[PDB]
């Protein structure tokens, strides 16, 4: 619930003036826009109507919630898992007097927000000096073997991001070299789908995990 | 409508370049309409596939055909940012001061859309620099809104000429 709020923000940001629509489990679908609050303007004067391959023309309710920038965000929630991935989806935003709002041509799960990873775990190697990262995948996400990873690893002071590793479709794991002994690293791990026709989105980076190396 | 013409509809929504041309050779209407009455044109201009525009627009598509809220094909891929289809329906003769039930032409989407080059293809086509929608709001105004300093500037020295 908070989480769509940011993944929301998050788009917004790249297209304050579109049609946005993501998913983030592949089973259910949000579109959302953001405008400026007006006196008489609610969901009721917004129509969204949508259509799928050779199923009849559809009303989906809207909903309207605040943003902390002060825009009004309308959004509407359509279920997806049935749906074949990639199929043309047509959408439609029209204002209660008929005007023109919105028109788009979506494909289902052409843009898809991860939640982030989960059970991080540092652990020191057999191999003096180097560190073993697993992690799980986004909880409760289909397709996980088509699900790529990206390691961050990052120093006590100044220095930061150290190092960026990149982790092939469908590993869960890392094994990492070239770090300096007797020093706290902090790692974290995001995901995306590899295909990229998904969309090819980061998902926020997961909850962190420190180790501190032995010496030499 | 036709059978071949509901194909059609999903084939250029679809973005099937090559099921567009087989359909049309197979006699498909061109200006077959949707619910809305959307044409294929539309749906072409909105997903941005201009061989789709282009074999529609050379076999008697309407450039100026209007769905029930006003928009043209231009509107859609002024809106889109789709700038080779923006010229090519121009070419063949859209109407660059259409506007739709919000009084919105082709000029105000390009440039709620933050599109200069769109903007400027228009402006050179004669697009009304001063044509304001129902809410009294010109292509400028709103680069104002949106804090667009280029498309201002440029909006700002077409009203002049």
């Amino acid at each position: 619930d908070p989480k769509f709020e940011s993944k929301a923000a998050l788009l917004a940001a790249r297209g304050p003036e579109e049609l946005l629509c993501f998913t983030e489990r592949l089973e259910d679908l949000v579109c959302f826009w953001e405008e400026a609050a007006s006196a008489g303007v609610g969901p009721g004067q917004y129509s969204f109507s949508y259509q799928l391959e050779d199923e009849p023309w559809k009303l989906c309710r809207l909903h309207q919630a605040p943003t902390a920038r002060g825009a009004v965000r309308f959004w509407c929630s359509l279920p997806t898992a049935d749906t074949s991935s990639f199929v043309p989806l047509e959408l439609r935003v029209t204002a209660a007097s008929g005007a023109p709002r919105y028109h788009r041509v979506i494909h289902i799960n052409e843009v898809v927000l991860l939640d982030a990873p989960v059970g991080l775990v540092a652990r020191l190697a057999d191999e003096s000096g180097h560190v073993v990262l697993r992690w799980l995948p986004p909880p409760e996400t289909p397709m996980t073997s088509h699900i790529r990873y990206e390691v961050d690893v990052s120093a006590g002071q100044g220095a930061g991001s150290v190092q960026r590793v990149e982790i092939l479709e469908g590993r869960t794991e890392c094994v990492l070299s070239n770090l300096r002994g007797r020093t706290r690293y902090t790692f974290a791990v995001r995901a995306r789908m590899a295909e990229p026709s998904f969309g090819g989105f980061w998902s926020a980076w997961s909850e962190p995990v420190s180790l501190l190396t032995p010496s030499d | 409508g036709s059978d071949l013409g509901k194909k059609l509809l999903k084939a250029a929504r679809a973005g099937q370049d090559d099921e567009v041309r087989i359909l049309m050779a197979n006699g498909a209407d061109v200006n077959a309409t949707d619910i809305w009455d959307a044409t294929p044109l539309h749906l072409a201009a909105l997903i941005g596939h201009l061989e789709i525009v282009e074999v529609l627009l050379k076999n008697g598509a309407d450039v100026n055909a209007s769905d029930i809220t006003g928009t043209t094909p231009l509107h859609l891929a002024a809106t889109m940012g789709h700038l080779e289809i923006v010229e090519v329906l121009l070419k063949y003769g859209a109407d660059v001061n259409a506007y739709d039930l919000n009084g919105a032409t082709p000029l105000h989407l390009a440039a709620r859309m933050g599109h200069v080059e769109i903007v400027e293809v228009l402006l050179k086509y004669g697009a009304d620099v001063n044509a304001q929608d129902k809410f009294g709001k010109t292509a400028f105004d709103i680069s104002i809104d949106n804090g667009n300093e280029d498309l201002a500037e440029i909006l700002q020295a077409a009203a002049l000429e």
